[PDB]
């Protein structure tokens, strides 16, 4: 178990993660609020 | 009007242009049983084409001799228009965001710098650390301007070794 | 340093000591870690404190005694334009450049009390008055002129307990400003419109009702 | 102890005796800083003293009101006396009152801040002074014998007529009428009128 | 000191001889001794001032020729300005220009000089001589009256800014219905 949070801390496995983990929001805020142009408040 | 652009909901081009894609997805929906999820999908498309083109009129976004939106990239000639939202209040956001990120990661090299093995702190990262720091860099126009106002942001010259001329 | 803190079970970090008024351990994003910066954040904190108490009061007072049925005041977010749209009102733009020239004198003032917190003592500055600008050993607590009653002014730790109870009052008074800036957004009625209307049916009437605080996109 | 049995007499009540009406109730323990109880001593001696005054007045007036006797000056209900016309109109009434209660209060202030430095007046007459709360206004010297009696009695009371006072008002916007109407309206049945049977108070029952 | 401000009290320790001293000083503005030593000069000059300003107030009123606020009116709305009836043919520039000329001679020889020749000159200005005899009950004497009449001045201006009557009309309007002609009546002062 130690070892294998190592692994899943190493740069090849935890880049990937984090970028998954933002492109799926990137996703899901597209998703939800579609064909934004400008930051309407 | 900024620069001979009338607002997008009062040029004719624009409201062309909305007619003309409707129209083109009208034509490939009538193809298919209303009902079925082709029908359903060209549906969806449909509204969602007709969502944008009245959220972009609603916002007063600047439409050229084509209808096409135009933004406005300086302050104060958009800030007495209406046309904040192009790109000041963007570039603010921006500007947070990656501050943000640059922050926390200059904070966790600066942080895995001081221990035994630094060249294997960047390999293998630190997740509970990393993701400590990433919560504290939110404050970072703070943290940033105290530590300029306190010297320790940067280095002076005489210790960054450089070229030989 | 055994005091309450905000999580009892976390341990307060080893630069928020114990010393601070108001200081109960809650730095989450360690913005204080720097000495210097800390003393400009509490001063920061406390001119926010004082003014959010000030517009606060201003805001629920002439409200909840409207309520009542007297001064009849506007609610606090149009009555930038009650008084605009009056006979005899002055411009906005020469309202706002006289107050800010005002204010540059005084908070200049204040400014240079905060870098050597005896600054604005020394003799020759102003026409006599420079005495009541001594300060009292701390920036944000001026005393002299300020303070003409003396509170406080006794047993130290009596300025201390004081010191708390402002603190405090000043934390609760700009969350309270917070709320009714999020809440006038939202809701376009006033606070004590709120108040009333959340009574009236608690589960029915609140934030996840508005439409404005959960986006209607989500659901 | 005293005002509960089995409970335990909050130290900082447990020892400090020359206080009028003793009982070691304090569950929430705002007179812990010694200052603190210092100033509520003076604070329960005001409120008592001036809810002594008020009730008194609210059930001498609504019984001469309901009896009869004062004519159109006090054949009104309490809270709504403000109709009465009297000499003058309640602005003036009003800024007189200011006036007036500065002077004496503040006179009273400054005994607070420094015990006994407020005693002469102008002319120089010079009255005594004992304890803090109790300046020995004494025309007719009801202090010489049991005084500590005689404070128990006079807190006793003014605790009594607080609590009537909260009363009075809590009664007014629970139900209508004076005051001792509603302790006729209690006393004729009464195990309907009770504060139970108002739509105001429980507001579990019938809305 | 003769006088106590606050009957019971402790007052400041360096108000202690001076003429009219009441102890008055809660808030330390002269604890320092420059700045004592120019207030009194500066309370001195501004209590003079007030009783030749309140007297004039009075004077232009209870005498006949009008208010102590209509008093520039005649500067403008054409011209023509009256002094007991005489039309002293003055634009508003000249009496500018002829009064700043006599107030900055007279206020920059005034001042130039030593501190106690600056609020109590003996010299011209006091040809009866009364400057001798003991002049600390008289220092007492004019200070006090230049306090009441600072409150005068100060009272004359209020009490136009909110019933805009006159001194003397302000005086009859109370005395005829003292009961509901107050400050607490008019709805400026008083506000509940
Ligand atoms: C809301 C609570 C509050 C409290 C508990 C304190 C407490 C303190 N302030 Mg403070 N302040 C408070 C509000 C405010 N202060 C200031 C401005 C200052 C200054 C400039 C100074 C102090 C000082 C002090 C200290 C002693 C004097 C004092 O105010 O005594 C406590 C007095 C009260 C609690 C009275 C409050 C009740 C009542 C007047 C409220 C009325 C509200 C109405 C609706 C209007 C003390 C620690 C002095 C100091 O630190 O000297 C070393 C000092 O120089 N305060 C402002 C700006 C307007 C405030 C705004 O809300
Ligand atoms: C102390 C300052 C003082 C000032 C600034 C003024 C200013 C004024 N007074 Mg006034 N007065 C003053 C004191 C007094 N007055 C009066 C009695 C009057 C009267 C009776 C009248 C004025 C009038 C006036 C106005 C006409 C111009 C003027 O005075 O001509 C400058 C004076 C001169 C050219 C003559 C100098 C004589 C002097 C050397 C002896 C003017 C604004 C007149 C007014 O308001 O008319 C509408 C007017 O009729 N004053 C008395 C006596 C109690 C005063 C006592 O201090
Ligand atoms: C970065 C380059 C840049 C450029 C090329 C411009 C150009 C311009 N700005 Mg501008 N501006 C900028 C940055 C810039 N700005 C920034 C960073 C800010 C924020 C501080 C502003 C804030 C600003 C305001 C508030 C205004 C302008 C205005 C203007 C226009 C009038 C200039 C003028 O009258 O003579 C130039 C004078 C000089 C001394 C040079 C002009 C097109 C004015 C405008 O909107 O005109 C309609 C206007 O009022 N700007
Ligand atoms: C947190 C790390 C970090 C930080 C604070 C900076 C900061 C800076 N870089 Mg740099 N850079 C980085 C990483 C970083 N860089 C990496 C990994 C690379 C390799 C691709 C580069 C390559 C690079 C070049 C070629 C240049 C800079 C330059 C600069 C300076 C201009 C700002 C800029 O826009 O750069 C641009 C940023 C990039 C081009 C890529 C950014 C890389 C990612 C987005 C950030 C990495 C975050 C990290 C992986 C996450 C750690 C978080 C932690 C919780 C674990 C600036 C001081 C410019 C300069 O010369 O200064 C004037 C310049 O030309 N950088
Ligand atoms: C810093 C806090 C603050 C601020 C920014 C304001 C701001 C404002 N208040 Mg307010 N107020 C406050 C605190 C504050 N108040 C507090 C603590 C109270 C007591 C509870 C009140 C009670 C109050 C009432 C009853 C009213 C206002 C009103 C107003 C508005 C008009 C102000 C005006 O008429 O001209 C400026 C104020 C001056 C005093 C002008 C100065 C002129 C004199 C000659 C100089 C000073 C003497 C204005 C937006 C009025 C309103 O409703 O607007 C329509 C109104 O009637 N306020
Ligand atoms: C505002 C009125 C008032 C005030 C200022 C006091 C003050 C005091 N009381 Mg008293 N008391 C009161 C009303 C009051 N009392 C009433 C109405 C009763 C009858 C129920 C009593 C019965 C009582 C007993 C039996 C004893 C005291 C005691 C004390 C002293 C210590 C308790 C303490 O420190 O808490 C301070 C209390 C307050 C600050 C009151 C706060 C008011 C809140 C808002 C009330 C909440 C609303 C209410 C629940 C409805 C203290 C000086 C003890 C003592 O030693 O006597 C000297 C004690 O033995 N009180
Ligand atoms: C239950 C009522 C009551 C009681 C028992 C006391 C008792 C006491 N008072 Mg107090 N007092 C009261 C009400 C009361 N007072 C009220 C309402 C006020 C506000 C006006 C005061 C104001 C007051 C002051 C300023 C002082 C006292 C003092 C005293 C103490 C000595 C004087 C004395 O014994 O007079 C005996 C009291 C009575 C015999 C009560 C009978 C009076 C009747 C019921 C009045 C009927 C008319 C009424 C208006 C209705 C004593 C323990 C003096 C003191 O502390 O001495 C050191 C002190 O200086 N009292
Ligand atoms: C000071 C002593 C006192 C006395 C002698 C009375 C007496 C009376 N009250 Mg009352 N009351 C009091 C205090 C007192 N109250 C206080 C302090 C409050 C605030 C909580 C109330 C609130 C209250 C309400 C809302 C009502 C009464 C009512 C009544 C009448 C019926 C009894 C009842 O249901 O009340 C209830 C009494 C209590 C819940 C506690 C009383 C406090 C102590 C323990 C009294 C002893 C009765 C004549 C009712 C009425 O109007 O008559 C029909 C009614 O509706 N009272
Ligand atoms: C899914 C894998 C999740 C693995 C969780 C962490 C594994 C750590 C561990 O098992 O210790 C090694 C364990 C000994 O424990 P250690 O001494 O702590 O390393 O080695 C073993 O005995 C077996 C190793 C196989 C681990 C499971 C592999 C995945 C099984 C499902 C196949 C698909
Ligand atoms: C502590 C910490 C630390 C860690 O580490 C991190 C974190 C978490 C970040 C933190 C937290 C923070 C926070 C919470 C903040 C907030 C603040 C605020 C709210 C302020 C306000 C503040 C506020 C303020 C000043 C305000 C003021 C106000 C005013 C003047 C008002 C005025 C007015 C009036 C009267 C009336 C009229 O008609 C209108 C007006 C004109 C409008
Ligand atoms: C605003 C303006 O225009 C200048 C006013 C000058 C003054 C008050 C100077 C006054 C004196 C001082 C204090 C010492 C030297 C000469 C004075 C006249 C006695
Ligand atoms: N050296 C000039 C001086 O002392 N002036 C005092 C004043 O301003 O009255």
């Amino acid at each position: 178990m130690k070892d294998f949070t190592t692994y899943l801390s190493t740069a090849p496995v935890l880049t990937l993660l984090s970028v998954t983990v933002v492109a799926g929001l990137l996703i899901e805020i597209n998703r939800f609020f579609p064909d934004a142009l400008i930051a309407a408040f | 009007d900024v620069a001979g652009l009338t607002p997008c909901s009062e040029s004719k081009a624009f409201a062309k242009r909305k007619k003309n894609e409707v129209k083109a997805l009208n034509k490939r929906l009538k193809n298919y049983e209303a009902d079925s999820a082709p029908a359903l999908a060209l549906k969806a498309t449909i509204a969602r084409t007709e969502a944008r083109f009245d959220k972009y009129a609603k916002q007063g976004l600047l439409c050229g001799t084509d209808g096409l939106p135009h933004l406005i990239a300086d302050p104060g000639l958009a800030l007495r228009y209406g046309h904040a939202g192009d790109v000041f209040i963007p570039t603010i956001g921006f500007i947070y965001f990656a501050g943000w990120l640059g922050y926390a990661g200059s904070k966790y090299l600066q942080a895995v710098a001081a221990t035994a093995k630094p060249i294997e702190k960047e390999i293998i990262i630190d997740v509970p650390l990393a993701w400590k720091l990433l919560w504290e860099g939110f404050g970072w126009p703070l943290r940033a301007f105290a530590e300029y106002k306190n010297g320790s942001l940067m280095e002076d010259d005489a210790k960054i070794t450089v070229s030989p001329r | 340093a055994t005091r309450p803190l905000w999580q009892p079970g976390v341990e307060a970090p080893k630069h928020l000591d114990g010393t601070m008024p108001g200081d109960f351990g809650f730095d989450p994003l360690n913005l204080g870690v720097n000495k210097e910066a800390l003393n400009w954040y509490r001063n920061a904190e406390l001119q926010n404190g004082r003014w959010a108490m000030l517009g606060v009061a201003g805001i629920v007072i002439p409200a909840e005694l409207t309520r009542v049925g007297v001064l009849n005041v506007p609610e606090w977010a149009e009555a930038g334009k009650v008084y605009a749209e009056s006979e005899n009102a002055i411009p906005f733009a020469s309202l706002l450049m006289v107050q800010l020239f005002l204010f540059n004198f005084v908070e200049i003032k204040r400014w240079e009390d905060i870098k050597k917190p005896g600054s604005q003592a020394e003799p020759g500055s102003f026409l006599g008055f420079e005495s009541g600008f001594k300060g009292t050993g701390i920036s944000g607590y001026p005393g002299g002129a300020f303070n003409p009653f003396g509170l406080g002014n006794s047993s130290k730790e009596a300025m201390d307990d004081l010191k708390w109870r402002e603190i405090r009052n000043g934390r609760l008074a700009m969350v309270a400003f917070l709320g009714f800036l999020s809440q006038h957004a939202a809701t376009g009625k006033g606070p004590l419109d709120n108040l009333a209307d959340h009574l009236a049916d608690p589960w029915g009437a609140n934030f996840c009702s508005n439409g404005v605080s959960i986006p209607s996109a989500l659901g | 102890a005293g005002w509960d049995l089995s409970a335990e007499v909050p130290a900082h009540l447990a020892g400090r005796k020359d206080l009028a009406g003793n009982y070691g109730f304090d569950p929430l323990n705002l007179g812990k800083n010694p200052e603190a109880l210092k100033w509520y001593q003076q604070a329960e001696l005001q409120n008592g003293r001036w809810a002594m005054l008020g009730v008194a007045g609210i059930l001498v007036q609504e019984l001469l009101h309901s009896t009869g006797l004062g004519g159109k000056a006090a054949d009104v209900y309490w809270f709504d006396a403000g109709n009465n016309t009297f000499w003058a109109p309640k602005e003036t009434l009003i800024a007189i009152s200011f006036l007036m209660f500065n002077w004496a209060e503040l006179n009273r202030m400054q005994d607070y801040i420094k015990p006994g430095s407020n005693v002469t007046d102008p002319f120089g007459n010079k009255i005594k002074y004992v304890e803090l709360g109790y300046p020995g206004f004494d025309p007719l010297s009801f202090s010489k014998n049991n005084f500590d009696e005689w404070k128990l009695k006079e807190i006793k009371n003014a605790r009594l007529a607080m609590l009537a006072f909260l009363g009075i008002v809590a009664q007014h916007n629970a139900q209508p009428g004076s005051p001792l109407e509603q302790l006729g309206a209690h006393l004729a049945n009464p195990w309907k009128n009770h504060f139970i049977n108002n739509g105001v108070s429980p507001f579990l029952t019938d809305n | 000191k003769a006088g106590n401000w606050l009957p019971g009290s402790e007052t400041p320790a360096y108000l202690e001889n001076l003429p009219a001293s009441y102890g008055f000083d809660p808030l330390g503005l002269a604890a320092e001794p420059a700045s004592l030593a120019r207030f009194r000069e500066s309370e001195v000059f501004h209590g003079r001032w007030a009783m030749l300003g309140a007297a004039g107030v009075l004077g232009v009123e209870v005498l006949g020729y009008g208010n102590w606020y209509d008093a520039p009116l005649p500067l403008v709305q054409g011209g023509q300005a009256t002094y007991f009836g005489a039309s002293v043919p003055f634009d508003l520039g000249t009496l500018a220009a002829i009064e700043f000329a006599a107030m900055a001679g007279a206020e920059s020889f005034r001042g130039a000089a030593e501190p106690e020749k600056r609020v109590y000159p003996g010299g011209a200005f006091d040809p009866m001589g009364m400057s001798k005899g003991n002049s600390k009950e008289l220092k007492t004497k004019e200070i006090k009256n230049g306090r009441l009449a600072m409150l005068a001045c100060l009272g004359f201006a209020a009490q136009h800014a909110a019933t805009g009557a006159s001194p003397l009309e302000a005086l009859a309007s109370h005395l005829a219905n003292p009961m509901a002609v107050n400050f607490a009546t008019n709805g400026v002062s008083l506000p509940l």
